[PDB]
């Protein structure tokens, strides 16, 4: 009856760039979502799945925690049916998605005096992502009829772009640590309960 | 019909700055980089620098290094350029230019140019 | 930086006459990005050829680019009265480029 290691995600000392979310599997443990819900530390706690007050009593075969950092305004893009630079080129939720999205204001930790440029996001892609698709390639993006020779310069862009995160940024431009909890029921006995 | 619309003529004193705008219409601004060039009367075109839209990459020609700044406002689909420490030598017509296509940025050339902005320093 | 040189600086041709403009790189310029432009006084430059080998959309068949390596040219099969203009070329390169050549002027003879 070991407690699920949520501290390995929410209390983590390092977070992934939005172009490459760091997924961790949660299994064979006792979940507690009420501690997150009632911490009142989160700027947002919203669900598209079962309401969080009932979610704790519902068992699942697999739970995934995907951790990453985005601008506070970008948080609105993380929902089923949404479009935008993050929703289409970095990560996408399915229309049938069950789960919750939790956001926390990290400006006190992720900001740096010279600015924090260690977080990247994908700016270019040939087509929209499939739900839960992840792409870590760094190949140069072609933006024209002329074949790209793989050398960055003109209509040959590095697909990733750094964030301009700074301590003086307005709230919409401040970094937020965001965790998305995905839930599924496979044809197996449940291993995660609360 | 694709258009680029630039701010009208402006006169500045030497040692002061000037700001020039260029607004896109009929085209997704995010689909392409915008570049700037100037032409003094009777002279050949001289490249200043460029900005990749949505990337913030603003590398400049060495001749204008730390003498020009290029920015963009995504909400107005408008490119901006500023010059500092102006000299009477800088009197010229300044132009913005871009590629034009729809969803795929297919054209590698510069299909659309603005009407140009006259800047006089004296 | 890539420096381009063009010749003749001034040309004099009759209407209906075939015309050629030439450009040469100061150094072994990479690939082919020598796009060509046309300009009239009081007006912005307009794209004719991109890739030094392909016509821009809406460009008449008489215009065509050519050449390779350091040596690039622009040709017009026959000059129209409308075609008398100042011409330029630009090298997009791998960035840190986009230098323009000195350009050429074509006058009516
Ligand atoms: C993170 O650690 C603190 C103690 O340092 C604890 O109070 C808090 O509940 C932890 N957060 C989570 C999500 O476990």
């Amino acid at each position: 009856t070991n407690l699920c290691p949520f501290g390995e995600v929410f209390n983590a000392t390092r977070f992934a760039s939005v172009y490459a979310w760091n997924r961790k599997r949660i299994s064979n443990c006792v979940a507690d979502y009420s501690v997150l819900y009632n911490s009142a530390s989160f700027s947002t706690f919203k669900c598209y799945g079962v309401s969080p007050t009932k979610l704790n009593d519902l068992c699942f075969t697999n739970v995934y925690a995907d951790s990453f950092v985005i601008r506070g305004d970008e948080v609105r893009q993380i929902a089923p049916g949404q479009t935008g630079k993050i929703a289409d080129y970095n990560y996408k939720l399915p229309d049938d998605f069950t789960g919750c999205v939790i956001a926390w204001n990290s400006n006190n930790l992720d900001s740096k005096v010279g600015g924090n440029y260690n977080y990247l996001y994908r700016l270019f892609r040939k087509s929209n992502l499939k739900p839960f698709e992840r792409d870590i390639s760094t190949e140069i993006y072609q933006a024209g009829s002329t074949p790209c020779n793989g050398v960055e310069g003109f209509n040959c862009y590095f697909p990733l772009q750094s964030y301009g995160f700074q301590p003086t940024n307005g709230v919409g431009y401040q970094p937020y640590r965001v965790v998305v909890l995905s839930f599924e029921l496979l044809h197996a006995p449940a291993t995660v309960c609360g | 019909q694709m258009q680029l619309v630039q701010s009208g003529p402006e006169v500045k004193k030497p040692g002061t700055s000037v700001k020039v705008s260029c607004k896109a219409s009929g085209f997704t601004f995010m689909s392409s980089a915008v570049q700037w060039v100037r032409q003094a009367r009777g002279q050949r075109l001289e490249w200043i620098g460029w900005i990749v839209i949505g990337s913030g990459n603003t590398n400049y020609a060495q001749k204008f290094q730390e003498r020009v700044t290029i920015t963009r406002d995504m909400s107005t689909s408008t490119a901006y350029m500023e010059l500092s420490s102006l000299r009477s030598e800088d009197t010229a017509v300044y132009y913005c230019a871009a590629p034009y296509c729809s969803s795929i940025s297919c054209n590698d050339g510069f299909d659309i140019w603005g009407q140009g902005t006259m800047v006089t320093v004296s | 930086e890539i420096v381009l040189t063009q010749s003749p600086g001034t040309l004099s041709l009759s209407p209906g006459e075939r015309a050629t403009l030439s450009c040469r790189a100061s150094q072994s310029v990479s690939s082919s990005y020598l796009a060509w432009y046309q300009q009239k006084p009081g007006q912005a430059p307009r794209l004719l050829i991109y890739g030094a080998s392909s016509r821009a959309t809406g460009i008449p068949d008489r215009f065509s680019g050519s050449g390779s390596g350091t040596d690039f040219t622009l040709t017009i099969s026959r000059l129209e009265p409308e075609d008398f203009a100042v011409y330029y070329c630009q090298h997009y390169g791998s960035s840190r480029g986009w230098t323009f050549g000195q350009g050429t002027k074509v006058e009516i003879k």
